[PDB]
This record gives structure tokens, C-alpha cells and sequence, in this order.
């Protein structure tokens, strides 16, 4: 997750090593030697701005733009089943093919201005 | 401020990485580090 | 003497709730279930 | 989980969109139609005040009487360990049958007067 | 001195512990907690790192 | 996970009951009897004390003594892939012997001095 209302969406800050940073994330791992895995995380934008944010995580064995399509459409369903006015999505995927043991991870971070 | 106000986080940003790791961890460590917060503890939100 | 500074300190307080919900994925199953139990619009931090 | 001592349970308090609730949780998903899915809480409360309450959690594929008989008996169980007199057993329970897809969940939220 | 350091960001820790338990139980849950006990930290909040 | 800069090993102080401890730890449960259960948790420290460190967890059916190696090696490595002087690796392992059902349990928590 949840974005609190009026919170901005910024370019990662200067992060003091060690901090604890609430983070919601999606993360995959695979051993298998060719395998395309990815990560992908969305944030639905209310309309009403006293209304907080909706961030969605997923992860799967697949491409890139499909868990990116696959993540803005779960931030969709978030705000039609609480009937609030949606603004816009923003989201960010990666997508890996494993060597031999590979992760992939998207991640939101919430942190302090 | 000399008195701490009690805030909600106000900033949220978006990272992505990958890696590849000679253990699960390790390359889970390693695309933190690629998504450039491998240095920080991360607090899962759910 | 009025207390300053409580959400620096310790949580006093606890609450019971509980709830379910159907869902298109996993996740937006779950994000229901929490909806459902009125917590739906707040980060967890999950304690163990 | 651990309410701290003196802590009290109440009812859930307006809490403010986004904060970041430390939460004590147990969960279930099924996508088994026709399925009966069950998740529950419990608080055991010392009669001695200085020290603490105990938070368990439990999920299963139950109703949601065995799922909040169980878990009573898990929270009982963790005061006989610690050999701490017991006040009461606080808890709560929920069941779902699933028709496509569906989630029971069940918490003990740590929030502020 | 109390402090939730999920509201207090500013302020890191500046110590580090390491211990270990085990433990037999009746649930799975109650073994977790039994463990935590033997390890010393079985009556506080964990707030899991990653 | 990260251990702050500067941060000092210290035995595990008296925490109040109740306490929010941030905290890096493996764990693994059984119900096989006779099974040998093992975690291990290791800080990786520095030579530059304005860096931090790496915490690493681990746990597996094993031995102490090969799931201490094993974590051991992984903080190695996580300095290695960062290209930081390893000034040395604190460790703690613990094994058990599953009867009926058993935990075994290693963790880092990180608190205050
Ligand atoms: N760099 C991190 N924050 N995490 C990677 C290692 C995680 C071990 N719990
Ligand atoms: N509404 C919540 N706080 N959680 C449910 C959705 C979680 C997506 N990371
Ligand atoms: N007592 C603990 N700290 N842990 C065991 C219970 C964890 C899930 N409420």
C-alpha cells in the first residue's frame, strides 16, 4: 503493498546502509539452464488523492512484458474491488535467462523524503 | 525538527534486478545489487 | 503526563480480525481476504 | 506473536491508510472448487500483568470450529512451555468455501492507543 | 527505552546478535515457538530481514 | 541481511517481552523421526568499518558442522561479489534430531547498545 495517500513516486534516494526499508517485492529463483523467469511490480494511482496507492507483485517462469501485463492488471482488480476511481498504473519488470541458478526481483520501496 | 514527528513513509520507488548466484541466496543478494538495494535490509510488506 | 512521542515506542494495543475472500489470482485473493477483515488498506508487517 | 505486557485488546482502531501495522497472521489459499478453507487467531493472556501475551496463528483445510479449537490449544499450549498462569484465550476464526479461487486469512493486528 | 524501529528509520541498530535454538512440539508453530525459547528470543517480535 | 556500519557482535542483551526485533534468521521444521535438522546463520564484518556487513542464513537436513561450513561460504561469496576486503566471518550452527516434530532455529538480531 500500500502506497500511503499523497506519497510521490521518486527515483530510488540515497539509502543509509543497513537501513530497514519496508519493501513490498516479488522475487524468482531457478536452476534450470535456459529458462526465462521475471519479476514485476505495479502501483495503482487513485483519482481521489486522500485515497492511498495499490502495489501488486508477481513473478513467474515467462517473459518480461507478460509479467508486466500480468502485474498492472492485478493492480486493476485491486482498485474495481474496492470501486475506487483509478488515475493511472506505473510498474517496472526484469526478466532473466538462467546460466545455471538465476533470480529475478522487482521491488517497491517505501521510504522517507 | 527539535521534537521527531511521526510520519507515514511519503516516497515509494521502483526497482528491478537481476543476477545469477552460486546458491538461491546468493543470487537473490546479487540482483538486489543489481537493482541498486543490495545494501539495505529489506522489511517485506504483505 | 501526557505521553509524547508513543508511535517511537512499543505497540500497546491488539486486534483479532479475520476474513475471506475469492479472487482472480492468489494475490488478489488475499488482498480481498484482507479487505474482508478491515485491514485491507494498510502495509502488514508480518511478526514471528 | 508477543503482545506486550500491559498491552490490551481492543477493537480495530481507525488506523491511517498505509501505516505499517506489525501484524501476526495465518493464511490459506485454495483453488480447489468446493473446497472448505479455514484460518484462525489467538491471544492468551497472562494473570500475572508484567508479563506478556501470547499470539498463535493457524490455518487449514477445516471448518472453522476445528480451526479456532486448534489454535487455542496451540496458544495454551505455549503458556504450559512457559509454565505462565493463564487469564483467557482471545480468539477468532473464519472459514471460506472456495468456489474458482479463494483466500482465508485471520490476524492479530499491534497498532496504538 | 522502548522503540519501534519500523517508525523510527532514523535511528539503526548498532548491534548484532547471533543464537540459535532447537525444539521438539506439538505443532509445527509450537515447535517454531520452542525453538525461539531455547534460543533465548522466544518472547519479543520478530521482524524478519531480507 | 545487513549488519549497519559499525555495528558491534555482542551476546544476545536482555530484550523487553514484547519487543519489535528486526532479525535475519533460517529455520527448518520436521515430522520425519530420526531426521537430523540443522540452520546456521553467519555475519560477514568488514575490514573497513564504514562498510557493513552480510548476514547469511542457511538450513537444510545436515550436519552443524556442514551447514555452518555452507553458510560460512555464502557470506565469503557475497563479499566476493561485491569486491570488499573480508576482515573475518562470525557463525552460529545448531543440529537436531527430529523425535516427532522439530524445529531447528539460527538467527541475527540486530538491536540497540
Ligand atoms: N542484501 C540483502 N539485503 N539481502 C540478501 C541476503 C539476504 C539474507 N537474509
Ligand atoms: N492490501 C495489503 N496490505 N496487502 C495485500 C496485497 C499485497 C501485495 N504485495
Ligand atoms: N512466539 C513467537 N515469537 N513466535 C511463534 C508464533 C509466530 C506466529 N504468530
Amino acid at each position: 503493498x500500500i502506497m500511503p495517500p499523497e506519497a510521490e513516486i521518486v527515483p530510488l534516494p540515497k539509502l543509509p546502509m543497513g537501513a530497514l526499508v519496508p519493501t513490498a517485492y516479488g522475487y524468482i529463483i531457478s536452476d534450470v539452464p535456459g529458462e526465462t523467469i521475471s519479476a514485476a511490480i505495479s502501483v495503482a494511482i487513485p483519482k481521489d488523492k486522500s485515497l492511498c496507492g495499490l502495489i501488486m507483485e508477481y513473478e513467474g517462469k515467462c517473459s518480461k512484458k507478460e509479467a508486466e501485463k500480468t502485474v498492472r492488471e492485478m493492480a486493476k482488480i485491486g482498485f474495481e474491488m474496492r470501486g475506487w476511481e483509478l488515475d493511472r498504473i506505473e510498474s517496472i519488470a526484469v526478466e532473466h535467462t538462467v546460466e545455471k541458478l538465476g533470480c529475478a526481483f522487482a521491488a517497491a520501496a517505501l521510504w522517507y523524503k | 525538527p527539535l521534537h521527531a514527528y511521526f510520519k507515514l513513509p511519503n516516497t515509494v520507488s521502483l526497482v528491478a534486478g537481476s543476477s545469477e548466484g552460486e546458491t538461491p541466496l546468493n543470487a537473490f543478494d546479487g540482483a538486489l545489487l543489481n537493482a541498486g538495494i543490495g545494501n539495505v535490509n529489506l522489511i517485506r510488506i504483505s
